């Protein structure tokens, strides 16, 4: 089955710059689509990027457009989530998600997702 | 059911393919889903999927690289920001979702031909 | 989306439970699809599934165990002729299909427990 | 992959009975719809019977309606098809197909089954 594990969280002060990585493995069919949640205290996953199986075509939320920018390297192994122009409303627990093994295209709603990862604090001052 | 579509397809230098996917539908269908899948390496890919009401435009289901029209009884898909490794064959499914009876049909598929500029 | 439906429902002696599946619409929706997928022994299996239109009665994807009504914003499901082997998890898995934008809502499951008579 | 064997079929009198079975092999998921479709000399395949993935639900033709009958074993591994009052009209090459394996629910078109028996002949004088 596919396993999903999330580094590279912490605090940092506003303004400032986090990269978040998610090693995927064990995957049948690697074209899979991947996304980043983030949950606020109290308040649900929320979804603020996620990229295609099948070639170049990522998608982000309102909020964290142009800020934010969701890559995959070229094995298709390690998600990133690079932050940029951190705000304190960005301060939440960050998961990486993966569709079912073989959907190319990304849901909007966590529902959508089958497999995440245990999850990362990200904090802003 | 019956589904046609081009054998082959070359991708611009930006990496746009459009290919059309007409079926003959037996029955008065109201609701049909066309559903992209890339064969390729022995492994099937959902590529997107969409939604065509008989009266009405064609919607796809939340963010895909795919955007389209319909036409009738058929579909004019366009698969958008391809490159090299994309490079498979784009199997077109086809569902007669609403009202029954259900009726599947798949395609012989789109080989589609992509390479990266520079 | 939200979707809620019982958390345990005992299937009588013949062997039918019946179990409501409600859910927040967020828009004016027509067309609404409600699949149960019964899970069990770490596999999805998709038992039926029925579109919800405006204008018509809940009408279920040709010939299935499923029966029910639709009344507004849920539906009454009633799955028939269940066995003891039958007995696992049925979520409920609902879809605003029309108009756009499509919503995908799953719920935690309605764990119907099965008893073979003498 | 799932595979489906026939066997069983033959030639018979009128008002005779025959007993059809269909040996399933390779089966993930097992609660999988399964029925018989029978096709005359030119004419296109059409249901006889089908019985769901999930519970005791059988489903028949009005040709065959009350004289025909379709059931499983404990296993789910062999499917048959109990025929009986055998008329003229019911001479046809038998096919006995599977749905997309997960898929309880019972498709009345051909179309919406994916594995297939090689077939059997059925004779009626
Ligand atoms: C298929 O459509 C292609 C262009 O896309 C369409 O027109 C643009 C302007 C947008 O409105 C887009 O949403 C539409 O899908 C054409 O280039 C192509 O020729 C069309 N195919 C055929 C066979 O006509
Ligand atoms: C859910 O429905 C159950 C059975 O449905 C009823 O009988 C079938 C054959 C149809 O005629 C249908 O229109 C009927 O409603 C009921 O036993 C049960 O009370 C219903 N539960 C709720 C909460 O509405
Ligand atoms: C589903 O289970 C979760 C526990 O993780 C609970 O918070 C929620 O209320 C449940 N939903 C319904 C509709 O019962
Ligand atoms: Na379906």
């Amino acid at each position: 089955q596919v396993q999903l594990q999330e580094s590279g969280g912490g605090s940092v002060q506003a303004g400032g710059s986090l990269t978040l990585s998610c090693a995927a493995s064990g995957y049948a069919n690697s074209n899979t689509c991947m996304g980043w949640f983030r949950q606020a205290p109290g308040k649900e996953r929320e979804r603020v990027a996620a990229i295609s199986g099948v070639g170049t075509g990522t998608y982000y939320a309102d909020s964290v457009k142009g800020r934010f920018t969701i890559s995959r390297d070229n094995g298709k192994n390690t998600l990133f989530l690079q932050m940029n122009s951190l705000k304190p409303e960005d301060t939440a627990m960050y998961y990486c998600a993966a569709a079912p093994e073989g959907r190319a295209w990304c849901s909007r709603d966590p529902s959508g997702y089958n497999y995440w990862g245990q999850g990362t604090q990200v904090t802003v001052s | 059911m019956h589904v046609a579509q081009p054998a082959v397809v070359l991708a611009s230098s930006r990496g746009i393919a459009s290919f059309v996917c007409e079926y003959a539908s037996p029955g008065k269908a109201t609701e049909v889903r066309v559903t992209v899948l890339r064969q390729a390496d022995s492994q099937v890919t959902e590529v997107c999927a969409a939604t065509y009401m008989m009266g009405n435009e064609l919607t796809f289901l939340d963010d895909s690289i795919c955007t389209g029209t319909s036409s009738g009884n058929q579909v004019n898909l366009t698969i958008q920001g391809l490159r090299a490794m994309d490079t498979g064959l784009y199997i077109c499914k086809v569902e007669l979702m609403y009202p029954p009876p259900y009726y599947l049909g798949i395609g012989n598929g789109t080989q589609i031909y992509v390479i990266d500029p520079e």
